[PDB]
DNA sequence: CTCACGTATGCTATAATGTGCTGACGCGG
DNA sequence: TCCGCGTCAGACTCGTTTATAGCATACGTGAG
RNA sequence: GAGUCUG
């Protein structure tokens, strides 16, 4: 089974699993050590924005590989908005502090 | 160490007087008159025919304590339309009462979608039929032998049996399913080629061609107006608009079939 | 919206009513006949937002055109469906309803604020009693609960004037009334008059909560809701199944449970509802927000549609399968993909094949992309097409674009770094990956279906870092260790062990070559084998002072097989590397050499060609395995009828009287084993040689080429310990509880197994494979444990300039030196300078890398003890120095700066452990023990060196150690130590103390089986408190009568003798009490459990006599199952049962008081006037005497010492060492190498805390805890400027506290107890300034490690200015 | 190089450092179309800058040098 | 299954870790060669248009 | 037809699968004689006897 | 597990002092349980289900 | 501008008025 | 007594069974 | 959610 891009998980926005449902393979806690143990910062950003939940990243990085410019423009991971809804509706006010 | 919401209710209500048929009438008579403890003396007393009704509804839509409390709400319009002038007794008058609000509470809440209790009627009448054929029926009723039965439509019966599916739990079943009204990078970076190409198409063909094609469509303009509606801008004609837009499109067809698409993008 | 940091705290009722768009009154989801949101409902459009883009819900405007465009008729904007996913709503609430996660949440905000009980709250809350929130008069004070009875009786006589109430209502006027600044001055009054010891931290602990909460400007009103935020649709959606169904979340259910009883209490109010009946409701109100909001805490959950409890909101965030670990640390992937794996063994070693389907839909973009650019494609849509119909042009496009394109192979699990390596993909027909077998190794990946993952690096940045990185060739040596992963193996070792080894003449025997290429030649030809004992001219080149290669030539006899593989050696390295005959162990020393020596790019070529020559030759050779390859020993039989008649007859004396069962058992599997042992050598003497072959003339011994001996002996597959099972005898086999079966297997597979012997074996079996599945998750959990404590840990200065560091030494454990000094200072940065044995000229600088040259002259001196800089003693504050860690084990250099260490450090401790739980398990069926440690024999002549000894002479004339740490040492003439040998207790030794001993002489002897308890004085022996029955048990024989007295512990004891300690004790012929010479000590020896003594009271004793015998059984298993909870045990700095005491202040001691026997020991130090008095157990016995000037941590008590006590008194050099080596004794054990320097990072993360005592300048005060670094940044500024000093004191903090201890929130959710950290996060009103590299994780954003470092320091300077 | 970089790791040592320099190299010849100094080959943007690091011609203080250059050119250019 | 004619030794590391080299007249006897039915279905729904 | 890794047997201890493969080809040897004497027809009598 | 009885022990588990403390279960096929066990202090108790 | 359609709140009267599946994990703080 | 922990992907299947009155006026929006 | 599985 291969998969370039496909449908998308309907809350956490992330590709889905299995290759019935056309699924990316699931970049666990353990294959993202690897990375930490290496240098590869960039090569783990892309497996946690554009290549899952990053809506915006991911279109907007496919668009720059087929106009072959292999950048990656990377944004904010959806379930990570989600999450904070999640805590909002525990009534935890938990904001986003800026510069 | 009594914790639990429902024993320690359950608790309280044994707590309570038991009312015979003289005091019923006495506390009803000044009940209606608008008494306050008179009413609070009555439906305390009466909690526990709310429970004993509430007991046997259960595991059919809301909790116990869930059915016992809407099952209150019925005693108490039971005690502002109880008639002590008629020799017949409280607790039978009541029990309608309780048994009524009971019943539609768990016929609307139960349920996520809004469901008319008009189809819930209906249903129920279809549902005791379908008891009654099964019985000698060694089979399960079909949906014609029960419409056969109660002189309705086919139709109609279908749609009902069609409302009794309940509802499935997302949480898992989730991940399975996937956003349809989200449409992925791909599809979303074909549309972005179409817009750009569009605008460079805009400024290939003609410049009377391209204003008045591009405007009608809402391509360019801000409204997808009409052949009679392109009016409005400059064109200000009907036949002459119609001739244009379709001489746009004739050579822009050319302009598919050069570039390698026409029959190509026709599949498409 | 780029940000800094982020906030958590309490939110307020109006806070909440601000993210809310409209409050939610409906129940109502959808119409059940237009499938659209209701009025007010959960799904409303007027609240949430439209449910479809730009379109008002009545459908009066649509289009991109209307922007923000409030429908006026049905209330809808007209903005993106988007939006349903960000609006909240909320619940306006009857009554106030408390907040579960701040009520149960242990220890409690709400109760812990009130110094209330928890019961005394709930009482409160489900409406059974009323609480006081105020009485003027004292009569009733606060907080005081009454009954229903206990408030009709102050409501008569006080009422009005006093306040009391009940639920949620009462609870909030309690909190609003209560000042937390004048409550926080009279609990400080309270602590300076009488501070309880235990009652000061409860105290101290509501201060910190007051005053925290004071600082946070969170309100204790808003722990109860009033107002209850509701979550935007999408986030719980409901959605239409094909089928025509619809599916929705648990939430739907829970907020409509809410908001049906909430609404139906507002009712109960407005009709003025009799109270039983509105208490009712406000007890179903509280049930439905406590379910929603945490279902299952409040006790029994709330079941939905199956019986399975509803999923809540905490649920969603709190489970490992939250949001935390499933949708954040770790994500499904795009541009990723798996299939099964099989070898490519014509692959270089950077390479692997990758089927042509799956690379083509991989990296489908690409082509896309080239596509538009030749102009084959118009457009994407045709390139689609045209990739759909897969023409004939798209092939050579996808080739184009894979070329130099690195891909990311994975395998499950991913245990170390090494489990993903970068390729250079090379496209094939066929659905299977092609793995190049070297790199199998790492990813422990074995071609029986194992499959992997493919990932794409899309930027250039990821090509790069892959390429670089990640690379196969780049990933040779493994992180954990100095060796190198990338070994050939199977036929690649045969192949080259068939052309090495040599036989007996052959052909062309004694023949001379021009050089390899004649040799080739002559082979090829069929003139000579490759075992052809012939001497060839071979021309190496070694390296010279300079870079220079010197040319060198000579003659050396060999073979034809070796010279041949001189043709693959790269020029630098010496012929005598091929001229052994080559196994595993070997090619891995030599590809480690090349690499070394050559570099890189040579040893990869070089790994290549070794492979390609090794199959090609093992081809060439073709052996097999047939049933006349495992040839059992003629001597069998009579080995076996010898053991089999001295078993039965010990059998036959145990009817007798002189055996146990503990003791027989111990007896048979004694002469068992060595039966095993005896028949073992006898297979392998008959089969390793028994070679008759004609040597040119006459007959010659030389070694077999029997198959089976030839696969064991090149280390390619079996051990002797397998052939022993085939050819010899299958030995003693081990049942699932551990212990072995009298019975061993006396018959071989060759000869067969019965049903009864294999009945046995299954035992065994099965428990080692359900080892594999059920072990495996403690491993993988200590992985992960030390992962999240070493995760910030990278490399931030080059040199901090420090002398400090840990003195090392060689480790010579047990006999033989297992790893000397070279190989444990092997890449390791020298400090203080450290020269030669002569002090009068330096001869290694103090900021040098240890070097392999550095060490080998480190070798001619022999050099014993180096002070090496270490990662403890490092002063980096928020990292390390490069210097202090020293070389990349996996790089061969000196580390860079920006490597994440902590990680790399975390995983190479967990690998092995999790490697040889299903490693060991599958692979083994019986347990091959030795424990034949019983008597000392020195290797060496020399003279007897007896460390920490305190023995008695007994009447044989004989030296009979009585002290429990002994350390018998073997010095040679010059005086170095080279032999250790740990004498027990009990032991007779052949010669005193500093006596001259020849090779091979025994020294001491003692018995393994029985700790004896061995009396210093001579006399008559006394039986104190040691009653029948009670302490005791009596055993008695026949005809005469021999009784013996086995003591029964406190565990088989009865309730009467508890109290009793059973003890020998030694009186004299008067019967008076003996004193042990010179002390006030009278002999008393106290008997531990089952201590079995035969001879009865009254037996006059000589000295050094053995009285009583402790059954010492050692039933255990030699495996990682039992090694790893004692790693486990030191990493989280656990107290034993029994840990030893140390002295805390240097000065002169005398005892004073005693509780019947418990010593209370009083240090009273010369300078230092004021004492420390210590409490000690009875039984416990101190090594140290009376008056002694003993320092700080002079060791007090037996048994074994706590980190803790270790670190508190002696330091952090000697506690690091502790833990390092008793660590390391395990995966020794084991035959695992891990770097020391990888142990020592984790420890310093578990010294990260330290206490602090006084003021200085800043907030400390008594013992707040606070981080290493940040108090010595403080003291650092304080010595310049002077203000209050403050004495600090370090705390060590195991592994899971320690990780709970960071000042990052976001790393302590994603941990664990997600529910617990958020709860004292909001309180504290903490603020996450996302430091760490989970933290990063987790927004999505760059590690602040590795490449990631570079730009995270250019953040960190854009701060001091735009 | 073409099969490993150890050589262009010599040059410039930081094995994280050598990543971004190639980097940028790359993305200058990718975006700007800047020329290649070491003749192309059929190489990808990511060898060439690694090949032109191993040579000595690329560099983290020479490329800032030449976007100076560059920049300083395009100023005088506008004024 | 099939019975073959097996042979223990290696090739050219085409059997490295339990890989297994078959001949090609295997394939060409069709054995173990094996047959697959899938069951596919189309349903016809009743929909709200 | 197939070619196996002997290093996958000693490891493995499964000696069943050699003692199998010795069997089967004198089970295949003795199938090879009856083919070779059905091939030349041969007697009734003497393939009774083998 | 077959209905019946059934006298089991837990091998010293609880209290440290290490007391065997025996215990009876009498498992119906339908029913509560009844369980008979001892404490460290040698008294009988009962669990009913 | 008017009626039909969908949805809801109403009232009826023998007396009846007290509840209620799966059980057993193991180590630490 | 209570509550906090327990390896990493992959394959497939099943599942969301059951219950309740009848007819009059009132409340409210939509269609022609 | 309960399965039967491959490392
Ligand atoms: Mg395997
Ligand atoms: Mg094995
Ligand atoms: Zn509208």
């Amino acid at each position: 089974h291969a998969r370039s891009t496909g449908s998308y998980s309907l809350v956490t926005q992330q590709p889905l699993g299995g290759k019935a449902q056309f699924g990316g393979q699931r970049f666990g806690e353990m294959e993202v050590w690897a990375l930490e143990a290496y240098g590869a910062a960039y090569t783990l950003q892309e497996m946690l924005t554009v290549k899952s939940d990053d809506v915006n990243g991911r279109t907007k990085m496919y668009k720059n590989i087929v106009d072959g410019n292999h950048q990656m423009e990377p944004g904010m991971p959806e379930s990570f908005n989600v999450l904070l809804k999640e805590i909002r509706s525990l009534g935890i006010n938990i904001e986003l502090e800026d510069e | 160490r009594v914790l639990d919401a429902t024993q320690l209710y359950l608790g309280e209500i044994g707590y309570s007087p038991l009312l015979t048929a003289e005091e019923e009438v006495y506390f009803a008579r000044r009940a209606l008159r608008g008494d306050v403890a008179s009413r609070r003396r009555m439906i305390e007393s009466n909690l526990r025919l709310v429970v004993k009704i509430a007991r046997r509804y259960g595991n059919r839509g809301l909790a116990l304590l869930d059915l016992i409390e809407e099952g209150n709400l019925g005693l108490i319009r039971a005690v502002e339309k109880f008639d002590p002038e008629r020799g017949f007794r409280f607790s039978t008058y009541a029990t309608w009462w309780i048994r009524q609000t009971i019943e539609r509470a768990i016929m609307n809440q139960t349920r996520t979608i809004r469901l008319p209790i008009h189809i819930v009627k209906e249903l129920n009448v279809y549902l005791r039929t379908a008891r009654e054929l099964s019985h000698k029926l060694d089979h399960e009723p079909s949906a014609e032998e029960i419409a056969e039965q109660l002189d309705k439509p086919v139709d109609d019966v279908s749609r009902m049996l069609r409302l009794n599916e309940r509802g499935t739990a997302v949480d898992a079943l989730l991940d399975i399913l996937a956003d349809e009204k989200e449409n992925g990078p791909e599809d979303t970076t074909q549309d972005d080629d179409m817009k750009q190409s569009i605008v460079k198409w805009l400024f290939e063909l003609n410049a009377k061609q391209r204003e008045v094609l591009a405007r009608r469509f809402g391509l360019l303009g801000y409204e997808a107006a009409t052949l009679e509606d392109v009016g409005r801008e400059i064109g200000l004609t009907r036949e002459r608009v119609r001739q244009i837009q379709v001489e746009g499109l004739r050579r822009l067809r050319e302009i598919l079939q050069t570039q390698g698409l026409n029959i190509e993008a026709l599949f498409l | 919206e780029e940000f800094d940091a982020i906030k958590i705290a309490l939110a307020s009722p109006d806070m909440i009513r601000s993210w809310s768009f409209g409050e939610v009154k409906k129940p109502e989801t959808i119409n059940y006949r237009t499938f659209k949101p209701e009025r007010d409902g959960l799904f409303c459009a007027r609240i949430f937002g439209p449910v479809k883009d730009y379109e008002c819900l009545c459908g009066k405007y649509k289009r991109l055109k209307h922007r923000g465009v409030i429908c006026e008729k049905c209330g809808v904007e007209v903005t993106q469906t988007k939006v349903r996913r960000e609006r909240m709503g909320h619940i306006e609430l009857a009554s106030p309803t408390a907040h579960i996660w701040f009520l149960k949440s242990l220890p409690s905000r709400i109760g812990l604020l009130l110094d209330m009980p928890l019961r005394d709250i709930e009482r409160v809350l489900y409406f059974e009693s009323y609480v006081v929130i105020e009485g003027g008069m004292t009569n009733l004070e606060r907080q005081q609960i009454l009954t229903e009875e206990q408030y009709l009786d102050a409501l008569e006589e006080f009422g009005d004037e006093f306040d009391a109430k009940m639920g949620a209502e009462a609870i909030q006027a309690l909190l609003k009334s209560m000042d937390l600044e004048q409550e926080c001055e009279q609990l400080r009054e309270e602590l300076n008059e009488t501070n309880s010891e235990t009652k000061r931290k409860k105290l101290t602990k509501r201060i910190k909560l007051l005053e925290a909460f004071v600082q946070s400007g969170n309100k204790p009103e808003w722990m109860i809701l009033t107002v209850l935020p509701v979550l935007p649709p999408d986030l719980r959606p409901l959605v239409p199944l094909d089928g025509g169904r619809f599916a929705t979340s648990d939430l739907n259910d829970l907020y409509r449970r809410v908001i049906n009883r909430n609404n139906r209490l507002k009712r109960l109010l407005d009709l003025a509802a009799p109270d039983i009946i509105v208490r009712n409701e406000k007890r179903m109100l509280q049930e439905a927000v406590d379910a929603l909001l945490d279902n299952g805490r409040r006790g029994r959950a709330i079941t939905g549609s199956n019986k399975r409890p509803l999923k809540s909101l905490a649920d969603m965030i709190k489970g490992k399968q939250g949001r935390f670990r499933q949708n954040l640390l770790g994500k499904r992937v795009d541009y990723s993909g798996r299939s099964v794996i099989t070898v490519g063994p014509y692959l270089r070693l950077h390479q692997c094949g990758l089927p042509k389907k799956m690379a083509l839909e991989l990296f489908k973009p690409f082509i896309y992309g080239k596509l538009e650019l030749r102009g084959l494609a118009t457009t994407i849509k045709a390139a689609k097409k045209m990739v759909e119909r897969e023409e004939a042009v798209v092939w050579d496009i996808l080739d184009e674009v894979i070329r130099e394109h690195p891909v990311l192979l994975n395998r499950a699990p991913t245990l170390h770094r090494l489990g993903i390596q970068a390729f250079e993909p090379v496209l094939i027909e066929g659905k299977a990956i092609q793995l190049h077998p070297l790199v199998c190794a790492a990813y422990n990946a074995d071609f029986d279906g194992d499959q992997m993952a493919v990932h794409v690096p899309l930027t250039l940045e990821a090509q790069l870092e892959a390429r670089a990185l990640m690379m196969s060739t780049n990933n040779i040596l493994s992180p954990a260790n100095g060796e190198p992963i990338i070994v050939p193996s199977q036929d690649v070792v045969l192949g080259l062990y068939y052309m090495t080894r040599d036989c007996v003449n052959a052909k062309g025997e004694g023949m001379v070559l021009t050089g390899p290429k004649e040799a080739e030649r002559l082979y090829r030809s069929g003139l000579a084998s490759l075992h052809a004992r012939v001497k060839v001219r071979i021309t190496e080149y070694e390296k010279d002072a300079n870079g220079e290669l010197v040319a060198k030539t000579s003659l050396k006899d060999t073979t034809v097989g070796r010279a041949i593989l001189w043709m693959i050696v790269p020029k630098g390295l010496p012929y005598s590397i091929v001229n052994q005959a080559l196994g595993k162990k070997a090619i891995s020393k030599m590809l480690n050499t090349c690499y070394r020596i050559l570099g890189l790019k040579p040893t990869v070529i070089f790994a290549d060609q070794i492979m390609y020559t090794g199959f090609a030759y093992a081809a060439r050779s073709g052996a097999s395995v047939g049933i006349d390859d495992m040839v059992i020993p003629e001597k069998k039989h009579e080995i076996i009828s010898e053991a089999e008649a001295e078993v039965a007859e010990i059998q036959e004396q145990f009817q007798s009287g002189l055996v146990t069962a503990g003791e027989r058992y111990n007896k048979v599997i004694d002469i068992w084993a060595a039966a095993n042992d005896r028949v073992s050598k006898a297979m392998m003497d008959n089969l390793q040689t028994e070679t008759v072959i004609n040597r040119d003339g006459q007959e010659e011994k030389q070694v077999s080429f029997n198959s089976i001996y030839m696969m064991a002996d090149s280390g390619a597959r079996g051990s002797a310990a397998q052939i022993r099972q085939l050819a010899g005898m299958r030995g003693l086999m081990a049942k699932p509880d551990g212990s072995i079966i009298e019975t061993p297997i006396t018959a071989n597979f060759r000869e067969g197994l019965n049903v009864l012997q294999y009945f046995i074996s299954t035992h065994g079996a099965r428990k080692g494979l359900a080892d594999t599945a059920l072990k495996t998750a403690n491993s993988g959990y200590l992985t992960r444990r030390l992962v999240d404590v070493a995760q910030d840990l990278v490399v931030t200065e080059d040199d901090c300039g420090t002398h400090e560091g840990i003195m090392m030494t060689p480790v010579i454990e047990g006999g033989d030196v297992k790893e000397p000094l070279r190989d444990r200072v092997l890449g390791r940065v020298t400090a203080e300078d450290v020269l030669k044995p002569g002090t009068a000229d330096i001869l290694v600088p103090r900021n040098t890398l240890l070097h392999e040259q550095w060490c080998d002259l480190l070798e001619e001196n022999s050099v014993d003890a180096v002070k090496v800089r270490s990662v403890v003693s490092c002063d980096t504050d928020f990292g390390v120095c490069a210097h202090c860690y020293g070389r990349d084990l996996a790089r061969g250099h000196i580390i860079n700066k920006g490597e994440a260490i902590g990680v790399i450090a975390a995983q190479s401790i967990g690998e092995p452990g999790t490697q040889l739980t299903m490693r060991t398990f599958h692979i083994g069926g019986a347990a091959s023990r030795a424990a034949a440690e019983s008597s000392i024999q020195v290797k060496n002549k020399g003279s007897i060196k007896l460390s920490n000894v305190k023995s008695v002479v007994n009447s044989s004339g004989k030296l009979v150690i009585t002290s429990r740490n002994t350390e018998l040492k073997l010095i040679d003439e010059f005086g170095r130590t080279k032999e250790s040998y740990k004498v027990p207790y009990g032991a007779v030794l052949a010669k005193g103390d500093g006596e001259q001993v020849a090779g091979g002489e025994t020294v001491a002897n003692w018995d393994p089986h029985t700790m004896p308890v061995i009396t210093e004085v001579s006399g008559f022996v006394r039986f104190t408190d040691m009653i029948d029955g009670q302490t005791i048990t009596r055993q008695t024989d026949e005809l005469t009568g021999l009784s013996s007295l086995v003591v029964l512990d406190s565990a088989e004891r009865t309730a009467g003798g508890k109290d009793l300690r059973p003890a020998l004790k030694i009186v004299d012929a008067q019967g008076n009490d003996v004193l042990i010479p010179g002390t006030d000590m009278p002999a008393q020896y106290f008997l531990p459990g089952k201590a079995i003594v035969q001879l009865e009271d009254g037996v006059q004793i000589s000295s050094g006599d053995t009285l009583a015998r402790i059954p010492q059984e050692s039933g255990g298993t030699k495996d990682i199952t039992g090694g790893l909870p004692r790693v486990a045990d030191l990493f989280e700095a656990r107290r034993p049962k029994e840990p030893a005491i140390l002295a805390e202040i240097s000065g002169i001691v005398s005892f004073g008081k005693e509780t019947k026997g418990k010593r209370r020991l009083v240090i009273t130090p010369v300078d230092g006037s004021d004492p420390y008095e210590e409490m000690i157990p009875k039984w416990r016995q101190l090594n140290v005497f009376e008056g002694e000037r003993v320092e700080r941590g002079d060791v007090i008590s037996d048994g074994p010492e706590a980190p803790h006590d270790i670190l508190r008194l002696r330091g952090v050099h000697a506690v690091t060492r502790y833990i390092v080596n008793e660590v390391q004794d395990v995966y020794r054990l084991q035959g695992v190498k891990i770097n020391d320097k990888h142990i020592e990072v984790i420890v310093r993360q578990m010294l990260r805390k330290a206490t602090i005592v006084n003021a200085g300048s800043s907030d400390f005060l008594e013992g707040e805890q606070v981080e290493y670094s940040r108090v010595k940044i403080a003291n650092r500024e304080l010595e310049a400027n002077g203000k209050v000093g403050a004495t600090y004191s370090r705390d060590l903090l195991g592994i899971t506290k320690a990780s709970l201890a960071t000042e990052s929130f976001i790393s302590a959710a994603s941990f664990q107890e997600t529910t617990r950290v958020l709860t004292e996060a909001a309180v504290a009103g903490k603020r996450d300034e996302l430091r760490g590299l989970k933290e990063n994780v987790i927004v999505g954003r760059l590690i602040p490690a590795g490449t990631g470092y570079a730009y995270h320091q250019d953040r960190m300077r854009r701060r001091a200015a735009g | 190089a073409r099969v490993t970089v150890q050589d262009a790791v010599e040059k410039i040592g930081n094995r994280f450092d050598l990543v971004l320099v190639a980097a940028r190299r790359a993305r200058q010849m990718q975006v700007g179309g800047k020329d290649p100094l070491v003749p192309e080959e059929n190489d990808k943007t990511t060898v060439i800058a690694l090949r032109e690091i191993e040579e000595g011609l690329i560099n983290n203080q020479i490329l800032d040098v030449r976007e100076r250059q560059e920049q300083q050119e395009q100023e005088a250019a506008e004024l | 299954g099939q019975n073959m004619r097996v042979a223990f030794m290696p090739w050219n590391g085409y059997n490295f870790e339990d890989s297994i080299l078959v001949s090609e007249r295997v394939v060409q006897e069709d054995r173990f060669t094996t047959i697959h039915i899938q069951e596919l279905a189309c349903v016809s729904r009743d929909t709200k248009l | 037809d197939i070619v196996l890794n002997p290093l996958g047997v000693p490891s493995r201890m499964n000696i069943g699968q050699i003692l199998e493969t010795h069997l089967g080809m004198a089970a295949k040897g003795i199938g090879d004689k009856i083919n070779a004497m059905l091939k030349q027809q041969q007697e009734v009598a003497k393939l009774r006897e083998f | 597990r077959s209905p019946g009885v059934f006298f089991d022990s837990d091998k010293g588990k609880t209290h440290s002092s290490g007391k065997v403390l025996y215990n009876a279960r009498i498992i119906p096929y339908r029913g509560s349980w009844l369980d008979f066990e001892f404490d460290p202090k040698d008294n009988l108790f009962v669990r009913i289900d």
